[PDB]
């Protein structure tokens, strides 16, 4: 309905389907690896979900130090907080790496036990977890578990705004996966905040472009 | 049969006009929805309500200090004036107290006729039939007002445009505190002084 | 009745104890998960229960709070003078391993039982006076499962007020409410 | 430097360039050149909105080429003159 040819594989029953696909990443002829029809979407999804949570929380501690709801101790640009020691730094209770080592065991957790749900779908719901096995037992699609504990509100009871649902994640996951890359290149490019870079380019429009930011 | 805000205009469909006040006036189509209108009616019969309190509150006390009865401050800055307790802690209870009243009337409105039983005292037994006006003795003692039919309607009219009145009064007065550092009565006096050269748009 | 006028919710018909049909993002949909979350609820409220007079007590007699725990109240070294007359018995190594010995044991021995009907009530061979008789079993769930709340609540306001006000304890904040009650309250941090 | 001489050459080369490729001036992806330069019909199975069959690939592929024709006229200029 949008971009480029109707691949003949995009019917159109995925979530956010405009049959985009000038390289043909998706043909399910020769689709082993992870390159499997099964495997991209999800990928997408979890990208762009991850992105999501990047992109608001990049740009979330600046725009709160400028209103002043926050110390302005804490409110340094994204790439000044420890991601890039060499650029700046900022001293947490624990050193970076010990961070990251505690950061990598809950996380190692939570994605191996994702992983096992997504490559036996009706695991981690059956050996006995610390009494929440009953509650992460992803139902079905395994992009989409649900449950008491994953959508614990009772969103998208009907099919209809379940659909809209998800097409509404995958724009906003696109739009924010897009809005990363450019965190990237603009902090590259200009060295100061993404939300700085949007205040000078409301200030003077023609002079504060990336044309003008050439010369770094 | 019903006069009209204008004069040879149509009025709606939904503004029937049978309820008080409902001269066809909705220029912006804002009640065409069919679950809006019973909480444009109940916000307006709180707002009015609520405006014609402030207005009393506002207006008598700048009144008898202008006469000379009383002394009281004006209330632009009375929230920054000596008192006995904190400000915060008056706001807090505040909010209480009208939490536990605001709930009863929301159970109310979205349950008729559920919460005219007192928990603690279960003998009592609001009276009230229709939702906005729950009656009883604690908030009708006297019993006024209810009656036959197009009864209701004539006393409801003048309750909805005086509240009406002084919601727009009070608009004003906060209007003149934000242009002028006086009262409006004192605005009054100085539009009688010289009332061709004093006006709004005389220091806009 | 949390609320009167509210339908109750179809599992939520109100014949458990305690049960005033509260569940407004509905957890309790599975009869399991609601019994899951019942023994939850009873077991972080008798902990509650049985903690909360532990700490009003020694600020009543004038002995420590948080902040005098957690920091140096004997705990961290002295070997335990704390106690009016100093008494040896442990310390660090003791005092700090024989707890959690005791809890996880406790826990793991808890987490052996089958009953659900045990587990949200453990009832037999444990009742010293035997009194789960003696009294109607209904009465005495509800007035166990109120007073527990209510431990629950105000064991929520001790942390709270413990975080907000460090150094300090409930009791004098009693005092200081009595005292002054209308500049010291909520107010003070709602609006510093 | 949006008057330069050096900008209006190359928008003149990229615009020149881009004007082949969508008039059949030049070879692009559904028009193939055959070894006497004939400019034959070819079928690629790309959809786009131009009617005249002008792709996204074409459009990088001109302007790629533009650019490159455009830089080398411009340092040839800047050397001889
Ligand atoms: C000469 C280097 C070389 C070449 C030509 C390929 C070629 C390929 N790899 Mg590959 N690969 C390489 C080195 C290489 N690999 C190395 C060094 C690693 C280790 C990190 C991998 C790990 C790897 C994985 C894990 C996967 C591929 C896949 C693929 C296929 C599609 C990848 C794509 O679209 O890009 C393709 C046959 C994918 C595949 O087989 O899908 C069809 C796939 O899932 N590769
Ligand atoms: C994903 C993601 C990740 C990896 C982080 C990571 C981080 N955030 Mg964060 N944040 C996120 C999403 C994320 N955020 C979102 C969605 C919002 C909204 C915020 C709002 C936020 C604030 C307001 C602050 C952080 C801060 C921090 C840093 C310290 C966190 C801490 O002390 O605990 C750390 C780099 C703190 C910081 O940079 O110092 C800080 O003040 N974040
Ligand atoms: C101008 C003065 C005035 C008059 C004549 C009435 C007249 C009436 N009010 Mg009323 N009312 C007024 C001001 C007035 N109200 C103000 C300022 C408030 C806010 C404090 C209220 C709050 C109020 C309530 C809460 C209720 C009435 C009710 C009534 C009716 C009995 C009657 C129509 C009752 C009613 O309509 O029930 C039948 C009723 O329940 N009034
Ligand atoms: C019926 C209500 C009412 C009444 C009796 C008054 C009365 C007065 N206003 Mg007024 N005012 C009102 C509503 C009202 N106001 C509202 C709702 C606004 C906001 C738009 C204003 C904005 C306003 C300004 C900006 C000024 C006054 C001023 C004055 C005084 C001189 C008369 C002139 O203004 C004519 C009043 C109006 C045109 C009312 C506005 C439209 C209404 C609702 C009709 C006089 C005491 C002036 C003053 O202080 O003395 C010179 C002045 O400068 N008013
Ligand atoms: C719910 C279980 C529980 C737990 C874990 C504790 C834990 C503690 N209590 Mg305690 N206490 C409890 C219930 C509990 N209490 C009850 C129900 C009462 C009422 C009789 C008390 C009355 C009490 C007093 C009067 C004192 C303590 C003190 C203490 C601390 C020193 C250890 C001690 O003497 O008591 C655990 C050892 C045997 C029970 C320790 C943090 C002392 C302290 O320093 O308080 C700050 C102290 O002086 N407790
Ligand atoms: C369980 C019932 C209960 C009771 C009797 C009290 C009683 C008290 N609280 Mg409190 N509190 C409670 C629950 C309770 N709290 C809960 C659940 C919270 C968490 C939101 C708090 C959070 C809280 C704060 C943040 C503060 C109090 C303070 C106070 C004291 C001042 C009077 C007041 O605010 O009331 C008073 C002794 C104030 C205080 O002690 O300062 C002098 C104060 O600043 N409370
Ligand atoms: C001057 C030369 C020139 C050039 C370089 C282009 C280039 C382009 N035209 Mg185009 N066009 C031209 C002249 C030109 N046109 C003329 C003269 C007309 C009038 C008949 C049109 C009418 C036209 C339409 C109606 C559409 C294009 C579209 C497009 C784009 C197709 C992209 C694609 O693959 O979509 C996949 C491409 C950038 C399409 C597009 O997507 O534009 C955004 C489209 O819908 N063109
Ligand atoms: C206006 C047209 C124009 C003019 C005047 C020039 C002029 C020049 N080009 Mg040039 N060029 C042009 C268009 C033009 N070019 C275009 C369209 C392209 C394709 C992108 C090139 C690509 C090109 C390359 C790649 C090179 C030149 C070089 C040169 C220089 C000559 C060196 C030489 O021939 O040694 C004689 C060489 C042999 C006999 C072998 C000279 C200044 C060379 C240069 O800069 O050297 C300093 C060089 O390396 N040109
Ligand atoms: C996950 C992600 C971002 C995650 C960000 C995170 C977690 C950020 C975390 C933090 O910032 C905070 C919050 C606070 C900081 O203090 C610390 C860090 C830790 C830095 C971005 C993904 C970003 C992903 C991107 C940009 C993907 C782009 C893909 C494109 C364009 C693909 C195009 C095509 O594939 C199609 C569609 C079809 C094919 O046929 C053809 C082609 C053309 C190949
Ligand atoms: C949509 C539209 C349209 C169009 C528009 C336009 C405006 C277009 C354009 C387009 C364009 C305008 C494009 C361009 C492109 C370009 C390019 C693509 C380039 C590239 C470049 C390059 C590639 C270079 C490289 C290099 C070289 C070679 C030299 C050295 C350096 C370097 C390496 C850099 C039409 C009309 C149809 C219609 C209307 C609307
Ligand atoms: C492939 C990677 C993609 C993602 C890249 C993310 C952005 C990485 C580049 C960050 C660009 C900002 O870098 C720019 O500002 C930094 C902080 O003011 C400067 O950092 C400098 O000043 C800091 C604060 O006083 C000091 O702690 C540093 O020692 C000093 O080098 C860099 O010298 C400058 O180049």
């Amino acid at each position: 309905f949008a971009s480029k040819q109707s691949l003949s594989y995009l019917d159109g029953t995925l979530p956010g389907d405009y049959g985009f696909d000038p390289l043909g990443l998706m043909d399910p002829e020769g689709a082993g690896g992870f390159i499997d029809p099964q495997w991209l979407p999800y990928a997408e999804i979890i990208n762009g979900r991850f992105a999501m949570l990047g992109a608001a929380g990049a740009i979330a501690p600046e725009v709160l130090g400028r209103i002043g709801l926050i110390p302005q101790e804490t409110a340094i640009p994204w790439f000044q907080s420890g991601v890039i020691p060499p650029v700046g730094n900022y001293s947490y209770w624990a050193d970076p790496y010990t961070l990251f080592v505690l950061e990598m065991a809950l996380m190692g957790f939570a994605e191996h036990r994702r992983a096992q749900d997504y490559y036996k779908p009706g695991s981690m719901g059956k050996q006995y977890f610390l009494g929440l096995e009953k509650f992460l037992g992803g139902s079905g699609n395994p992009a989409y578990p649900g449950g008491p504990i994953f959508n614990f509100l009772g969103f998208g009871k009907n099919e209809k705004e379940l659909q809209e649902l998800k097409v509404k994640e995958v724009k906003n996951g696109r739009l924010a996966m897009m809005a990363v890359l450019g965190y990237f290149t603009q902090a590259i490019f200009t060295g100061v905040g993404p939300f700085q870079n949007l205040l000078d380019h409301l200030a003077d429009p023609v002079h504060n472009n990336v044309l003008t930011n050439l010369k770094i | 049969d019903r006069p009209l805000w204008l004069p040879g205009s149509e009025a709606p469909k939904w503004l029937d006009g049978s309820l008080p006040g409902d001269y066809g006036f909705d220029p912006l189509d804002l009640a065409a929805e069919p679950g809006r209108l019973n909480w444009m009616v109940q916000a307006e019969l709180v707002h009015c309500r609520w405006a014609m309190l402030g207005a009393a509150g506002i207006f008598i006390p700048e009144l008898l200090t202008k006469i000379g009865i009383l002394n009281t401050p004006s209330w632009y800055k009375a929230g920054d004036a000596t008192y006995f307790a904190d400000q915060g802690t008056l706001f807090i209870v505040e909010l209480l107290l009208m939490a536990w009243a605001e709930s009863r009337r929301w159970a109310d409105i979205a349950r008729p006729g559920s919460v005219n039983t007192d928990p603690i005292f279960p003998n009592n037994k609001l009276t009230g039939t229709d939702v906005g006006y729950p009656g009883g003795l604690w908030f009708d003692p006297l019993g006024w007002g209810s009656g036959s039919e197009d009864k209701l309607k004539e006393i409801r009219t003048k309750e909805v445009k005086n509240g009406r009145l002084a919601m727009l009064a009070v608009l004003g007065a906060f209007v003149q505190a934000n242009v002028t550092h006086v009262g409006p009565i004192d605005n009054l006096f100085a539009h009688l002084a010289d009332p061709y050269h004093t006006t709004i748009l005389q220091s806009l | 009745e949390w609320l009167p006028g509210n339908p109750r919710p179809s599992y939520l018909d109100g014949s458990a104890p305690g049960d005033f049909g509260f569940d407004p993002l509905g957890l309790g949909e599975v009869p399991e998960n609601l019994e899951r979350f019942k023994e939850s609820e009873l077991i972080h409220a008798r902990w509650a229960m049985l903690a909360i007079p532990g700490v009003l007590i020694p600020e009543a007699l004038g002995y420590g709070n948080w902040v005098s725990a957690q920091k140096w109240a004997a705990t961290p070294g002295g070997q335990a003078t704390y106690l009016g007359n100093p008494v040896p018995w442990g310390n660090l190594p003791i005092i700090l391993a024989v707890e959690f010995i005791a809890i996880a044991f406790v826990e793991s021995q808890r987490n052996g039982e089958s009953d659900p009907e045990k587990r949200k009530y453990p009832g037999g061979p444990f009742d010293p006076l035997g009194f789960s008789k003696g009294a109607n079993l209904e009465e005495l769930k509800l007035k166990e499962i109120k007073n527990g709340r209510l431990a629950l609540v105000a064991f929520l306001g001790f942390v709270v007020q413990a975080v907000a006000y460090p150094g300090t304890g409930p009791l004098e904040n009693l005092k200081t409410h009595l005292a002054d009650p209308w500049h010291n309250t909520i107010a003070h941090v709602l609006i510093p | 430097y949006i008057g330069s001489s050096t900008n209006l050459i190359m928008v003149a080369s990229t615009t020149l360039m881009l004007f082949a490729g969508r008039f059949g001036l030049a070879p692009s992806a559904n028009r193939k050149s055959t070894a006497g330069l004939k400019l034959v019909d070819r079928d690629s199975g790309l959809q786009t909105g131009d009617p005249a069959g002008f792709t996204a690939t074409d459009t990088l592929a001109c302007g790629a080429l533009g650019h490159v024709i455009g830089v080398g006229i411009v340092l040839g200029l800047k050397a001889t003159a």
